């Protein structure tokens, strides 16, 4: 049950896009 | 015309494996009051994300000297051929993941 | 040429487990998840008061048991989870003992106005549920896309 | 005439967290208060309540 | 007065799923995980081998099948799972057909040097394993930890 | 000279003049490895060599 895991982690390689999505709700 | 046809960006570099974007949304309601109400509603908001991949492919050719020595002395290369045979190899399997997938690799 | 268009879409009413309106309401700290995990808009149960230090085990329903309060939806106390917004196991709670509550509801029918609210073994309103509870309807009956959420007055137990 | 209003929370641990990250809260939930009054107007102009004649 | 004390501490030799020299061997690529997790020291069946496209469908060894190869230690394809390296469903494998490679064990005792090896259910080596194959023991015989170890050397199906 | 995809695994068998046939008579040591298509009207397949 010892850790033979790796030497990186998940979020070492992970990209977080810049754009953000928002939806719209019109007045009228 | 896969890349003629959809739009190519530039964001991610090299090493990464996976990436992420981000959404948001509110709701709320408002309503006639008077005077002494001591009674509003009110709003609150929300948000989720997703995920993706990346993938890598390859390939290869051989040759030899003598085919490599008649090529230079007849006016005709067999690794120009070759090499442009591996790049369309490439390309057309870009074409083809990108317009029917592979059920394996999901 | 062209005709212009403009269009119209209403925003929703609410989401689950947050205070409806701002009467008189009463929020309880001090609680920590004695075991497993509390969704937002689900009732609680109260495992232990201590006597000298004055945290309050919480834990969801079961059967059999007389609920207390309801879980109310923070953006930094709660931790997302299964794609909704949840409290782990240990750390703080926020149940309100009294006020109006949008709450997950099973039941396909509009209630009426003064009449008492009933739970289900998991804590969720329902119209024939097993548990009886001293809470009445408060006449809010709204669904956020496939969530059915309903507005209950609860009094202090 | 008439008369609207309507009404927000927000703590002390919520606005720190959104000064230290950059995505306020309070912002959003002003907008959403301005947009449920812009619509309840719109809504009184082209469907009108009953009960309040 | 005092006297001075000085310690020494070895390494280990191996760690599970990990090649053990530098002989003759045959990595494969192109081959995508079908269903389920792969253990880096374990075996691997092969599902079906595509006829057009070349990439073949592997998974965790079961009972009734012949075994193909053994994956292989990598520090950027395995994915940190279960508190350690395994390979995810709809990614690639480096399976060793041929060469000498660290297994994980369910034996007790020291083996033989020339003597065939046998599989048990899950792809994990065995004195009186019920699946049988073609590679036979290299002699290596250690253990990390609490995880015990076995060399042995592949051959090409 | 076969029409029917081969197996993954199996022994390779040749006719008598050196062309791979699921019902051959010759019979090698070598086996298949799922290559299977066909170059216009010309049928081909591969398969993994051993050393005699």
């Amino acid at each position: 049950a010892a850790a033979t895991m790796g030497i990186w982690t998940a979020q070492e390689l992970h990209r977080i896009k810049s754009q953000s999505y928002e939806e719209d709700y019109p007045v009228g | 015309s896969a890349l003629r046809v959809f739009p190519v960006t530039t964001e991610l570099s090299p090493t990464d494996k996976t990436f992420e974007y981000m959404t948001f949304d509110k709701v709320g309601t408002a309503q006639i009051i008077a005077d002494y109400t001591d009674d509003l509603p009110l709003v609150d908001a929300l948000g989720t994300s997703e995920f993706g991949k990346v993938f890598r492919l390859g390939n290869a050719y051989l040759i030899s000297i003598d085919e490599i020595k008649a090529g230079q002395a007849t006016g005709r290369p067999l690794s120009t051929r070759k090499a442009s045979a591996c790049q369309l190899a490439h390309d057309q399997l870009v074409n083809r993941l990108v317009f029917k997938g592979s059920a394996p690799h999901k | 040429a062209q005709i212009n268009a403009s269009y119209q879409r209403d925003m929703a009413i609410a989401l689950p487990g947050m205070v409806a309106d701002t009467s008189k309401y009463n929020i309880d700290g001090a609680c920590v998840v004695n075991e497993g995990d509390v969704l937002v808009g689900a009732a609680v149960q109260v495992v232990q008061a201590q006597a000298v230090d004055g945290h309050k085990l919480v834990k969801a329903l079961t059967t059999g048991t007389t609920p207390y309060g309801v879980a109310i939806r923070s953006h930094w106390q709660t931790v997302n989870a299964q794609n909704q917004m949840i409290y782990e196991d240990g750390g703080a709670i926020n149940v309100m003992t009294s006020g109006r509550v949008w709450m997950l509801s099973k039941s396909t029918e509009a209630p009426t106005f003064g009449s008492a609210v009933k739970l289900d073994v998991d804590g969720q309103e329902k119209s024939d549920g097993t548990i009886e509870t001293t809470w009445t309807y408060a006449g809010g009956w709204t669904k956020y896309k496939d969530i059915q959420l309903v507005e209950v007055q609860l009094h202090q137990l």
